[PDB]
RNA sequence: ACUCUGGUUUCUCUUCAGAUCGCAUAAAUCUUUCGCACUAAAGAUUUCCGUGGAGAGGAACAACUCUGAGUCCAAUUUUUUGAGGCCUUGCUUUGGCAAGGCUA
């Protein structure tokens, strides 16, 4: 399933289902779509940005990945 | 331009590439035994000097291919002066160990057979030729002789069965790849 | 003991370097043939 | 390949369950499946009223428990 | 001096002729190979030392070449192959086996995908896309071809060879849309600009063209014609080049002078002497003004122009 | 199977309805046997807010409401087997 | 080919200190002791945040991974060999 | 499950090799030690017998086994739904958002 192996270690921007937004560096994935993000910071609306760290974020609640950034050196 | 001078054009250039970029032009011999044979048997002086000093190399490649005891004959790869003032046994004795350390247990086995038979051994007489005898032609007297069996142990074809084919060989599995 | 390693060469053999020349052949000869014709080379040498 | 969830350690221990729809329940745990729902002896409601409801045995299904709480020491 | 190396320091190493010269787009490494089957990296500043080799060629090396990324280095060899290398640690990645003669020409695609268009002595003009290892697309050319080119949108091949007209291929049409007329011998080097609307020519007529590669047609797109170039018995493959501000052009020459033009004066502003036999190819320094050359005198000329 | 009739759909510029309400309008890179749908040159909005473009998105295969294909659609040759 | 990269790394939290937000918005800090393939968390000691903003001390949660919106884990799984 | 490398043998050259380069073991010379040196030890050098590796060149027949690469899941736990609808405030970017209460 190389869609997201193209992915790995971009920072993503994952919009859940409660709407909440995961800006976090896209570590791992697998069937169930669980992602490991590093380095997560939550968006939320009135913005405030909510540092995590490793996320394992279910699949059960991602919505959409999108790319933010390149990775990092 | 036109067409022939077009074709005639890539002919000139085909065979302009194809010698100039040549992969040539990019950035031995086996004698019968019979001319050796002759050459010793008939027999620029620098020739035979300048070859007669490598004699004890003879002497050490001859004495290291001697036939094992399992082996009649052994033809041997042989460099020879021109002159006939040396021949090289050109190779080295390769064995395969375990088949030589069983080659060996073999031959223990069939000696101690032997001289346990062989009440009354009769040992060589020392030296074999005596002093003012010449050294035997080879191809008068040696060369169609058949040789008496050798000490071959002999093996069982059911317990010896993946060895007996090429036990008794000189380089015994040398042609299998 | 006195077992020194064996030191670095740069691999020349005698008889490839014998075979390079005019003055040697290759032949296949039976070894006792090869074996009276070192005795006779080796008796002339040491004749002459 | 359902395997079970690790739940002898929770035997006979009293646990409060929370369920689905923000609701509560209290009892001792007699066993599961690998689906997780639960059977529960001396089941206690505690419903968000305020007033506690016993009933005894139960069984809850493993889709609405969100989380156990062991109340007794494991 | 407007750079930061030496003056006209020399580049000696090859050990044979040197039939082409490309400068990494970076500037700060450099790659030349030639009739050795053997590529050399250099140090563009420093003392220009050769910090690394690339063998793997089993014949001569006709076109270097470097993608704007750098990284990898594209080399079309006289065997039948044209090779794939990376060039810091500098193994072949990949071996480009389509071709049935000598490979006179390679061309890498720098803006979108890698596509390796090729051309060689049989006619068969070959693209090459590195994940596919095989033949994309052939344009059959019924004569040789000596050098080949993308444009800079790399949806089109300019073919140049010994045909002589300059043919260019279309990637979609897969045929050959416009025959550029006016050489009178063979088309030895093709090069074309950053900005992809010019492309320079050098042909067995001893004259030098400019065309225009884009949509917009004038008609007769041999625009400006240069003189002072010449060809000998040697008929080598005299390469070309554009500055990187296209402000000056540079072909080959078989009198051992490094000829650089103007491309509005339409003059020869540098004519540099130095080699002893027929220049091949002939570069130019991405940020600096600094011009290598190569020939067969198994010798480089780096050097500041201005 | 349904959803290999959408992995067919390679390069096509279809517009996602999701169950946030949310409508993605973009050219199709990807779909996974599970609906999984990579999307590229991406026109996003989000409802209740003003839309944003985005260069890649992959929508989860679970949370498409529908989608929305265009006219010029040959789907008499697409969901044949 | 069986077990997924995600669930290496959360059996690789056990032990530590992971903070697991529920379906319920219900976040929970402390010490993961098991966790399974399915996202079951067995944890103790734990800080919990409602979503009014009460903080309880829940000592021994057994949490079905089913309602599990997501769990943040130390730092130090970034280094641990199965995201490599 | 489709496509492109690489082969193997033999002959030779070049260079590196303190690695049992040798699962074997010689000889010479020098120095030292004691005897009083084949019958004796140490240290060092050298030469021989004759290796491994890498590189290169020839010529013999094999060419896709191998080493790689390019190329069947709707029933709890994830991807075939508890989803959708009502009320108050803070601001309304008058679209509505955020929190809570709901109703299903």
């Amino acid at each position: 399933s190389s869609k997201m192996l193209q992915h790995i270690d971009y920072r993503m921007r994952c919009i859940l289902q409660d709407g909440r937004i995961f800006i976090g560096t896209f570590k791992a994935f697998d069937k169930h779509m669980n992602l490991i993000l590093c380095d997560c910071d939550e968006f939320r609306k009135r913005e405030e940005k909510r540092v995590l760290g490793l996320v394992l974020l279910r699949g059960e609640n991602l919505v959409s990945m999108t790319v933010e950034g390149p990775p990092p050196k | 331009m036109s067409e022939e001078k077009l074709q005639e054009k890539a002919r000139k250039w085909q065979q302009l590439q194809a010698k100039r970029y040549a992969e040539k032009r990019k950035f031995k011999e086996d004698m019968p035994p019979e001319h050796v044979r002759k050459i010793i048997r008939d027999h620029d002086k620098r020739v035979y000097l300048g070859a007669l000093k490598y004699m004890p190399h003879a002497v050490l490649k001859l004495l290291e291919n001697m036939p094992m005891p399992w082996e009649q004959i052994r033809d041997v790869p042989v460099l020879y002066h021109i002159t006939g003032a040396i021949s090289f046994v050109n190779e080295i004795p390769w064995v395969i160990e375990p088949v030589y350390i069983s080659q060996w247990g073999s031959m223990w086995i069939m000696m101690r057979r032997e001289k346990r038979d062989r009440r009354h051994f009769k040992r060589m007489r020392f030296p074999p030729f005596d002093d003012e005898e010449p050294p035997l032609d080879y191809a008068d007297n040696i060369l169609d002789v058949e040789p008496l069996e050798a000490i071959q142990l002999e093996l069982d074809p059911e317990e010896d069965a993946p060895v007996l084919d090429w036990f008794y060989d000189h380089q015994p599995l040398r042609d299998s790849r | 003991l006195k077992h020194r390693p064996p030191k670095a060469q740069k691999k020349r053999y005698l008889f490839r370097s014998f075979k390079a020349t005019k003055f040697f052949q290759s032949t296949k000869l039976d070894w006792v043939e090869v074996g009276l014709q070192v005795c006779r080379q080796g008796y002339n040498m040491l004749n002459l | 390949k359902a395997h079970p969830p690790e739940l002898k350690k929770f035997m006979d221990k009293k646990l409060s369950l929370k369920l689905n729809g923000g609701r509560h329940v209290q009892g001792i745990l007699r066993g599961f499946d690998p689906f997780m729902n639960l059977v529960i002896d001396e089941c206690v409601e505690m419903a968000t009223s305020g007033q506690q409801n016993n009933i005894g045995m139960v069984v809850i299904r493993g889709n609405s428990i969100i989380m156990l709480e062991a109340l007794e020491r494991v | 001096r407007c750079s930061s190396l030496q003056p006209i320091m020399l580049l000696s190493g090859h050990e044979g002729e040197v039939y082409c010269c490309k400068f990494h787009p970076n500037g700060s490494t450099l790659a030349s190979a030639g009739f050795d089957r053997l590529i050399l990296l250099w140090n563009v500043y420093g003392d220009c030392d050769n910090y690394a080799t690339l063998k793997g060629h089993s014949g001569a090396v006709m076109e270097l070449h470097y993608n704007t990324d750098g990284s990898m280095l594209f080399s079309a060899s006289t065997d039948k192959t044209v090779a794939v290398w990376d060039s810091e640690t500098g193994e072949r990645v990949k071996r480009l086996k389509g071709h049935t003669s000598f490979v006179n020409s390679c061309y890498p695609a720098r803006r979108g995908p890698q596509l390796v268009c090729t051309g060689s002595d049989d006619g068969t003009v070959k693209l090459w896309d590195i994940r596919k290892k095989a033949a994309i697309q052939t344009f059959q050319n019924t004569y040789q071809v000596l050098a080949v080119t993308f444009n800079d949108t790399s949806d089109q091949i300019i073919s140049g060879g010994i045909d002589n007209d300059i043919k260019v291929w279309d990637l979609r049409q897969n045929k050959l849309t416009y025959t550029m007329r006016g050489h009178a011998d063979s088309v030895t080097g093709l090069s074309l600009s950053s900005e992809g609307s010019y492309l320079l020519s050098n042909a067995m007529d001893n004259t030098v063209r400019v065309w225009d590669v884009r949509p917009f047609a004038p008609k007769e797109r041999c625009v400006k014609i240069f003189q002072g170039n010449v060809h000998n018995f040697e008929k080598n493959l005299l390469r070309c080049s554009w500055s990187p501000d296209g402000s000056k052009i540079a072909a080959g020459s078989a009198d051992r002078f490094v000829y650089v033009w103007d491309t509005t004066s339409r003059r020869i502003l540098y004519k540099l002497p130095g080699h002893a036999g027929s220049i091949n190819e002939v570069a130019f320094h991405p940020d600096e003004p600094i011009i290598i050359s190569a020939s067969s005198d198994k010798r480089l000329y780096m050097g500041e122009i201005q | 199977k349904l959803v290999r009739f959408l992995m067919k759909l390679s390069h096509e510029t279809v517009t996602i309805e999701l169950k946030n309400g949310t409508q993605v309008h973009g050219t199709i890179t990807g779909v996974d046997v599970s609906m999984n749908t990579h999307l590229k040159a991406v026109k996003m909005t989000l409802k209740n807010r003003e839309p944003v473009q985005l260069e890649t998105l992959s929508i989860r295969g679970n949370n498409i409401r529908y989608f929305i294909l265009p006219d010029s659609l040959p789907l008499d040759t697409l969901l044949v087997d | 080919m069986s077990i997924g990269v995600p669930i290496k790394v959360l059996h690789e939290a056990e032990g530590h200190i992971v903070t697991c937000e529920t379906n319920t918005g219900e976040v929970y800090r402390g010490k993961l002791i098991e966790a399974e393939d399915n996202m079951n968390c067995q944890m103790s000691n734990i800080t919990v945040t409602y979503r009014d903003g009460r903080v309880a001390q829940l000592e021994q949660v057994y949490i079905r991974g089913s309602k599990i919106r997501f769990l943040i884990l130390p730092d130090m799984l970034k280094n641990a060999p199965m995201l490599k």
